[PDB]
């Protein structure tokens, strides 16, 4: 079925340098396979927390995170004018991926992406994002939504490796995904896009063997349709 | 001008011998024809299908041998130039067919033991029925071409005293395709073998088993190849040779009868050691 | 038959 | 922190496990730890025995073992779980230890050590018209209840788990691997020579192979076509010892050596099992279930007694073919070759 995971608070007001944690349930047992990720305003999201309990690579360690049954909890020693973002997690045991509504918490080797404009009822887009320093036969490569005010909502998945190509339930046969591997790059055609499929998107890779969630996130590009 | 067959109780009993073998080689060739049409799990893999193509190949020379045994070996009663020269056509088509049918589960098994992988790739459906058709037509027209070709008496020739209207050179065409693919046939087996052996001796050395267990059907197998056909081509030579010994003519009809023999032995060992024909014949 | 599952173990 | 778990249907039999992956280093490989609990109320006499199992199955030994072949099995250990007969022998482990105390009472250990001679676990490519149980070799980690004469009742309440071993990189990078060679024609007085190379020695899963070729001939003799592949040869050993010769990477280049000339330059093949999912006979890494996995890491030996190993062996080697253009009889009816062969370890790097 479907994994619905729900993240509580919905925001939180804490003071600077000071403890605070955020909270999130899931529907079904998940099995530690759930990632915390931070989203400064505007900027593309970055990943913070994979295995459920392991700290990527770069992130300072005042931040960490802990796991009961299904309530997965993050926690931040300090509040500095580097925290304050909104703060996402996302469960990956099975397809679909889903994530969750998040929590805004305020004090009180790249990726490139192009192909996005406005559309009409009815039409047709191309986002393209070219991968560079990170290889696509070695690299799984996902399209997720933003749509504004809004958690991110996965999209589509290409995994050349293996050939198979997975998309979101709201979406089969509206879009196809399918990736240059002379050029190391992977283009998404929307066809017929909807009102409702409003969004900016954003293209990340993983780790083709062993997933450990998405590290290098594309900047991405929005889009919007119009009559 | 002929040659006179005739004894009271004599060829009767010589023919007790043949009787008996061919009655038990048609009656177990039609308990392996039934077996086999009655379930059709036997399609799955071609090697069956060219088993079964054996069968129907060994059974329908099995009574052709025996009613010209029974039929030239009381008087010689049957005459016509047809009713002789074809029906011997028939029956020898029948027996190289075997012996080829032979040489093609020979190879199939063989390139199965040398290329398992690539077996299956090369064995398929629509090839191995191109393949089996073609061998049976070499089988036809083998036959056909000697009756409707060479002879000592269609043209100018030396006749045969082993066989009546059939030229030498075909004597040493038939002998030829069967000794061919007969080499062929135990080289293969040798092979084998070897390979066993000397992959037995390397268990121990590095730190046998599986080659006697192999060897326990592989050297019977092989005692059947030579034990009937190195006597009767062995003997078939002989004719080159100005010997012309009407005692040895007598021992080549003794001989006669160890085709049927062949004809009666080779199902039983090609059958037996099949453990999916085994149970097959228990359940069914 | 069954299936595989998992438990906790405290640090 | 958590551990695997495995219940028998009728409740009482379970097994836990730390880790279902264990590494096999060439000095020694991780133990097998686990413990099982059961209600021993329910069974006055009976006993519990846990088994590692290793096979080597099928691998289209089905196909002979009706007249010619048979399946075997390879090393195989047994262990007595419900009396702490020995009392004698009790290592432990950290994590059993405290496993045990998390559980408390009526949970029974075990340990096993696996000789280090044995292979890795790898399966062979399922054909799609087989879809059978699997195949290749494989260990399992399986409990029974015991002491008893008939063994039917319990054998349906028994429980298995799958585990299978691996071997990760060394991540120590050797000496460049380098194949030259030098043609006579027997023909021609002037020879050609070959050299390629790799770019590195030990490469990960799913990252592009490079090949440098070098090729100087100085005779009239041009090359139509240049021949790039690897296949993935494994050697079934202690067997028919079939190694198969079954290609995983192509490359096709039409580019031709003009006489007494040079041509230089570097090719990328990436090997991917997405294209040769219509292959059959391939070798892949372990399989826990349907659920696919990617090919076959290449197995690594100990250079000391060096003795054929039991079990599938797994090298990658890739070649570079350059043929000849003769034209007999007008155009074409070319049959010369010249290729040289490149080895390689592909595997997965250690997770930190
Ligand atoms: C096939 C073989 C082995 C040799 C012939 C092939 C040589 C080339 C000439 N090609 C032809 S056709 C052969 C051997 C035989 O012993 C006999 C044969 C045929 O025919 C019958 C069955 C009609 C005989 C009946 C009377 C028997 C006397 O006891 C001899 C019987």
């Amino acid at each position: 079925s479907d994994i619905q995971m729900t993240q509580s608070p919905s925001s939180l007001s804490a003071s600077v340098g000071d403890r605070v944690t955020i909270t999130c349930r899931a529907s079904q047992s998940v099995s530690s396979a759930v990632a915390w990720y931070q989203q400064k305003p505007g900027k593309a999201p970055k990943l913070l927390i994979y295995s459920a309990s392991s700290l990527y690579s770069g992130v300072p360690s005042r931040f960490s995170g802990s796991r009961s049954g299904t309530d997965f909890t993050l926690t931040i020693s300090s509040l500095q004018p580097e925290d304050f973002a909104t703060y996402y997690c996302q469960q990956y045991k099975y397809v679909p991926v889903t994530f969750g509504q998040g929590t805004k918490v305020e004090i009180k080797v790249q990726l490139v992406e192009s192909g996005g404009g406005l559309v009409q009822p009815g039409g047709s887009l191309r986002l393209s994002c070219a991968a560079s320093g990170f290889n696509v036969y070695s690299s799984s490569i996902h399209w997720v939504r933003q749509a504004p005010g809004k958690g991110l909502e996965w999209v589509a998945s290409i995994s050349s490796y293996y050939g198979y190509t997975y998309y979101a339930d709201s979406v089969k046969g509206r879009f196809t995904i399918s990736a240059d591997t002379s050029k190391n790059t992977a283009y998404l055609q929307m066809n017929s896009l909807r009102a409702e499929d409003t969004a900016v998107y954003y293209c990340a890779r993983s780790r083709q063997f062993w997933y450990s969630g998405l590290d290098y996130w594309g900047q991405g590009t929005l889009v919007t349709v119009s009559s | 001008e002929c040659f006179m067959v005739l004894n009271p109780s004599q060829q009767l009993a010589i023919a007790v011998l043949s009787l008996t073998l061919g009655t038990f080689t048609v009656l177990e060739n039609l308990l392996v024809l039934c077996v086999i049409l009655h379930s059709r799990s036997l399609r799955c893999r071609p090697s069956y299908h060219f088993i079964g193509s054996l069968a129907v190949a060994d059974l329908l020379g099995s009574v052709i041998f025996v009613y010209s045994f029974i039929d030239f070996h009381v008087f010689h009663r049957k005459d016509s130039r047809n009713v002789f020269l074809f029906k011997l056509g028939g029956v020898t088509a029948s027996f190289t067919a075997s012996v080829g049918s032979l040489f093609l589960i020979a190879i199939d098994r063989y390139i199965s033991i040398h290329r398992p992988l690539a077996y299956k790739r090369i064995v398929t459906r629509p090839k191995a029925v191109v393949a089996f058709c073609l061998m049976w037509t070499i089988a036809i027209v083998i036959a056909v071409l000697p009756l409707l070709g060479w002879n000592c008496e269609k043209l100018q020739s030396v006749c045969s005293d082993i066989f009546p209207h059939i030229d030498k050179t075909y004597l040493m065409f038939w002998i030829g395709v069967v000794s061919v693919l007969l080499l062929f046939i135990v080289y293969a087996y040798m092979y084998i073998l070897w390979k066993a052996h000397s992959h037995a001796v390397r268990m121990i050395q590095r730190g046998a088993r599986m080659d006697i267990e192999l060897a326990k059907t592989l050297v019977l197998i092989l005692v059947v190849l030579i034990i009937c056909w190195g006597p009767l081509l062995a003997i078939m030579v002989y004719d080159v040779f100005g010997k012309m010994n009407k005692l040895i003519k007598t021992v080549f009809a003794f001989c006669s009868m160890l085709c049927l023999l062949n004809s009666t032995v080779n199902p039983i060992i090609y059958a037996l050691r099949s453990k999916d024909l085994r149970h097959a014949f228990r359940s069914m | 038959s069954c299936t595989t599952a998992s438990s906790s173990l405290a640090k | 922190t958590r551990v695997f778990k495995k219940a028998s249907p009728n409740g009482k039999l379970t097994v836990y496990l730390g880790k279902r992956d264990f590494v096999d280093h060439i000095d020694l490989v991780d133990p097998v730890d686990g413990v099982v609990l059961v209600d021993p109320e329910y069974l006055k006499e009976r006993r519990v025995y846990v088994t590692l199992t290793c096979a080597f199955r099928y691998g289209r030994e089905d196909l002979d073992v009706l007249g010619l072949t048979f399946r075997k099995d390879l090393f195989v250990a047994n262990v007595q779980s419900f009396p702490p007969a020995p009392e004698d022998k009790k290592p432990l482990t950290r994590l059993q230890e405290r496993l045990i105390k998390k559980l408390g009472e009526h949970a029974y250990p075990f340990t096993f050590e696996i000789p280090p001679n044995l292979p890795c676990s790898v399966t062979l490519q399922p054909g799609p018209e087989d879809t059978g149980k699997a195949c290749g070799v494989d260990y399992e980690v399986k409990a029974f209840c015991a002491e008893n004469l008939e063994e039917k009742i319990h054998k349906r309440n028994s429980v298995r788990l799958v585990i299978r071993k691996v071997q990760y990189a060394p991540e120590r990078p050797g000496p460049q691997p380098t194949a030259e060679t030098t043609r006579q024609f027997l023909m021609s007085d002037k020879p050609l020579h070959l050299e390629a190379s790799l770019d590195k020695e030990i490469y990960y899963h799913g990252e592009p192979i490079s090949v440098n070729v070098h090729v100087t001939n100085n005779t009239n003799k041009t090359v139509k076509k240049i021949k790039i592949s690897v296949r993935q040869y494994a050697d079934i050993c202690l067997f028919n010892t079939a190694q198969y010769k079954c290609p995983v990477a192509m490359e096709e280049a039409d580019d031709t050596v003009a006489p007494s000339s040079t041509f230089c330059k570097v090719y990328t093949l990436t090997p991917f099992l997405a294209n040769n999912r219509e292959k059959r006979g391939l070798a892949l890494d372990g399989k826990l279930k349907h659920e696919d996995t990617n090919l076959a890491s290449s197995t690594l030996l100990r250079e000391g007694a060096n003795r054929e190993i039991l079990g599938i062996i797994v090298s990658y080697k890739v070649k570079v073919k350059l043929v000849v253009s003769r034209g007999g009889l007008l155009g074409d009816l070319a049959s010369s070759d010249v290729a040289v062969e490149l080895p390689f370890t592909l595997m997965h790097p250690k997770p930190k």
